[PDB]
């Protein structure tokens, strides 16, 4: 039920707020604006008497006109060169982004990742891909703990000399008894010969307490 | 005329700028002195022989804070490189047209060294110090552990351009 | 890196009314240049956001500071001074080296470079996040790392004593916790001695922070070269607009002014392209730094040779001018 | 008028040859700058690899 409610709320939140898919829209706007600027830079006359070839060809003979034509040619070549350079830089940036997307598809979608803050905030559970114009959208499903509680703890336990260390988990106490639990979810359990292992005497561990182990 | 930005013509050399007095020493066969980027900065005077310096009278940086056209037409102005009704002094320059407050909110329009501006209610333009977030302090000890009892499953979206 | 802005009219024409009228034909070019540089500047303030704004709440350090035998009184801020810094942070800040109209008007005898480049329309913008806020972010990160461990990176922070956290980390690298629990004092002494000697080594070497100095030197040299390139006449009779306007009528001065305009425009274009390339490089470096902060500070990483040489234990962040410094703690057989 | 400096220096006096020499200088400088920019971009890609 939590998963279903989460996906429904994600759908509603995407529907409600237009200002969500900023990056792809920015890419499209950048491209369109670049071409529009290239189109409208034709009106400039780079030192020539006019910005129209027809006027120069109509008012001047060839030997007086090649100079104006040459000035215009150099200006327009420079404009095209600038456009190409900007396109190359943007292509490099998009290549880096696509490499990151491919890595994320390889790791978060085809497996489970141990890296922190790579496939979502929290302990990663799984991921799902969705297409979009010129892009991809990853839905990350993760785990988050909450509703914490205080307890009293001690590193080891003295059991007549054989100090006991927890095989896995943490030693906790509610005030009268002692238990060994797992780190994330609270679930206490009684102590037996398992869950523990012995190494050394109870005269070197700083914080070891006196208790008993109900080994069968 | 001195200490005023004026149009000047010294022996045919024309220009626009402010005249001042300096201590440069000119050899008798020299009349002009130019800077590193070949700009005439030191000039003698044909009458009352002396050395004077020329400095341009345009200098500074100006920014315009606006809420947008279809919100209002009120505007604040940020002058960098100055030390000044509503005037506020920041390390990034003087700010005119905004009201200084003591509260702390998020950032709407970044201004400079830790100052943000916003348009809020009659409405007005307010400048303040941006807040880094809430304040928390957990209690360290050597006997206390904190263990969660419940959990939750979260779904988040990430968007990446491809081509 | 540094955020800069340029004014075309001041740089090219320089308060000339005969100029700035022939410049209109090229106007649509300059509106591009700024629209590039702005795109750089807004990105810079964004970069610092992905490195230090990982956390959301400012944590406060405890006042008791027992921590078994471990001693952190070189990383945590020292309250008995301004700026709320750390001695290591103080050394880092001091090691890296880096004005109203009246100031530049009175400072003529000594030819300041900053005034010279400000009179030609080149301006430097301040960063949004100040140094004190960066220090506060780092202090919160250290407090969360010390008292809560790796838990505060995913969900609410949970308290845990330091020796238990160290035992967990040894269990992570592949050695049983009983090894730590019975060798606490020697390990703590080794850690303290390592911190002391790393501070001493940082103090001893002057040329240790090469990269940040390289960045600032590159920016300064680029701006100075842009300023000095105004003395070149691109085929005209002179490099001074006033001489041309004083010795020639407008129809003849048109050609020389056009030549100068084209030369200065291409110089500005070259500068902008170089800035864009350097910004891309800095973006890559910042992304790497953000990933390192996410994986070596908020958790223990298993990648080989990623968070230091040897088996990884933990890492500590420190701020620096235009940069970050990571202190990695590693285990070696 | 030509792509060879020798022809220009053989047919014209310095004052008139200066214009063509300047044009050639500007063109070749532009070519060199384009080459350098492309080399920088390729170097960035190689560094990433
Ligand atoms: C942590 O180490 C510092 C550095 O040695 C200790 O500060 C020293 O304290 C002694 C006695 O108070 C002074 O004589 C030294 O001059 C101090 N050194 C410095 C560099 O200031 C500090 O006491 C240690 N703290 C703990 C809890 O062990
Ligand atoms: C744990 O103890 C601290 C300090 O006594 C207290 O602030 C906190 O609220 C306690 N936790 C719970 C869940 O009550
Ligand atoms: C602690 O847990 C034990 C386990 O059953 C229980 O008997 C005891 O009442 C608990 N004490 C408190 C104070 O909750
Ligand atoms: C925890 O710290 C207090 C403060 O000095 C100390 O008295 C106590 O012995 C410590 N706990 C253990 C288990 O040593
Ligand atoms: C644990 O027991 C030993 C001997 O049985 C005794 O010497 C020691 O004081 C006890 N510790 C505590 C905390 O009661
Ligand atoms: C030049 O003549 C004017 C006459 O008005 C006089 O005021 C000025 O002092 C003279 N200059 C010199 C250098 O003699
Ligand atoms: C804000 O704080 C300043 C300094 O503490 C104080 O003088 C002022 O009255 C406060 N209120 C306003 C509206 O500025
Ligand atoms: C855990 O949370 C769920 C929903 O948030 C709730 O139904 C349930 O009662 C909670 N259980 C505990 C032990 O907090």
């Amino acid at each position: 039920n939590q998963f279903n409610s989460a996906i429904g709320k994600i759908q509603d939140s995407l529907s409600s707020t237009p200002s969500a898919l900023g990056k792809l829209q920015d890419v499209v706007n950048q491209n369109a604006q670049a071409l529009n600027t290239l189109v409208k830079q034709l009106s400039s006359n780079f030192g020539a008497i006019s910005s129209v070839l027809n006027d120069i060809l109509s008012r001047l003979d060839p030997p007086e006109a090649e100079v104006q034509i040459d000035r215009l040619i150099t200006g327009r070549l420079q404009s095209l060169q600038t456009y190409v350079t900007q396109q190359l830089i943007r292509a490099a940036e998009i290549r880096a982004s696509a490499n990151l997307a491919a890595t994320k598809m390889s790791e978060c979608v085809l497996g489970q990742s141990k890296r922190v803050d790579f496939c979502g905030k929290g302990y990663h559970l799984m991921s799902f891909p969705q297409s979009a114009p010129h892009g991809v959208v990853f839905l990350h499903v993760t785990y988050i703990p909450s509703q914490e509680k205080n307890f009293t703890t001690a590193p080891a336990i003295c059991h007549d000399g054989k100090a006991h260390f927890p095989r896995e988990g943490v030693f906790v106490s509610n005030g009268t008894h002692w238990f060994i639990t797992q780190r994330n979810f609270y679930e206490p359990q009684i102590i037996t010969t398992d869950n523990t292992f012995v190494s050394g005497n109870c005269d070197v561990v700083i914080g070891i307490v006196n208790n008993t182990v109900y080994d069968p | 005329i001195k200490n005023k930005c004026v149009n000047f013509n010294f022996n045919g050399l024309t220009g626009t700028g402010v005249l001042t007095q300096s201590n440069k020493k000119f050899l008798p066969f020299q009349q002009f002195g130019r800077d590193i980027a070949d700009t005439t900065d030191a000039v003698r005077d044909p009458q009352t022989l002396e050395i004077l310096d020329i400095t341009p009278c345009s200098f500074g940086g100006v920014s315009v804070i606006t809420p947008g056209t279809n919100a209002s037409n009120q505007v604040a102005v940020l002058y960098q490189d100055v030390n000044c009704s509503n005037v506020f002094q920041t390390r990034a320059g003087c700010l005119i047209g905004a009201e200084h407050v003591n509260n702390s909110y998020e950032c709407d329009i970044p201004i400079g060294a830790g100052i943000c501006a916003s348009y809020q209610t009659s409405q007005s333009i307010i400048a303040y110090t941006m807040s880094l977030g809430a304040e928390n302090s957990v209690a360290y000890s050597n006997n206390s552990i904190a263990i969660p009892t419940n959990f939750t499953i979260s779904v988040t979206t990430e968007i990446l351009p491809v081509s | 890196m540094t955020k800069t802005s340029v004014d075309c009219t001041m740089y090219i024409c320089g308060d000339s009314t005969e100029c700035s009228n022939l410049l209109l034909q090229y106007g649509s070019f300059c509106t591009q240049l700024n629209r590039a540089l702005t795109g750089i500047a807004v990105e810079q303030d964004k970069n610092t956001q992905e490195v230090f704004a990982q956390v959301k709440q400012i944590y406060k350090t405890p006042p008791i500071k027992d921590f078994g035998g471990f001693n952190f009184s070189q990383i945590l801020p020292d309250p008995s001074k301004p700026s709320k810094r750390s001695p290591i942070e103080d050394l880092l800040f001091n090691k890296v080296t880096l004005k109203q109209y009246g100031d530049c008007l009175g400072d003529i005898a000594a030819r300041d470079l900053i005034c010279a480049q400000k009179f030609n329309g080149l301006t430097v913008l301040p960063p949004l996040l100040t140094d004190e806020m960066i220090a506060q972010y780092t202090s919160a990160l250290l407090a969360g790392t010390i008292t809560s461990g790796w838990t505060f990176g995913a969900g609410p922070a949970l308290q845990i004593p330091f020796p238990m956290q160290m035992a967990y980390r040894f269990n992570g690298i592949g050695v049983t916790q009983n090894v730590l629990y019975e060798n606490q004092k020697l390990i703590a002494n080794q850690f303290n001695s390592a911190i002391g000697k790393i501070q001493d080594s940082l103090s001893s070497t002057p040329s240790a922070l090469g990269k940040l100095q390289d960045v600032v030197n590159q920016n300064a040299q680029a701006l100075n070269t842009l300023v000095k390139q105004l003395s070149s006449n691109f085929g005209a009779i002179s490099s001074v607009l006033n001489d041309i306007l004083s010795r020639l009528d407008p129809p003849e001065a048109e050609v020389q002014i056009d030549r100068l305009i084209t030369g200065r425009l291409q110089s500005l274009q070259t500068y902008v392209t170089q800035q864009l390339i350097r910004a891309a490089e800095i973006r890559a470096s910042a992304n790497l730094a953000a990933t390192k902060m996410s994986e070596c500070v908020l958790g223990q990483s298993k990648r080989v040779d990623f968070c230091g040489k040897g088996y990884h234990l933990m890492s500590f962040p420190q701020s620096a001018p235009h940069g970050v410094v990571f202190l990695h703690v590693t285990y070696i057989p």
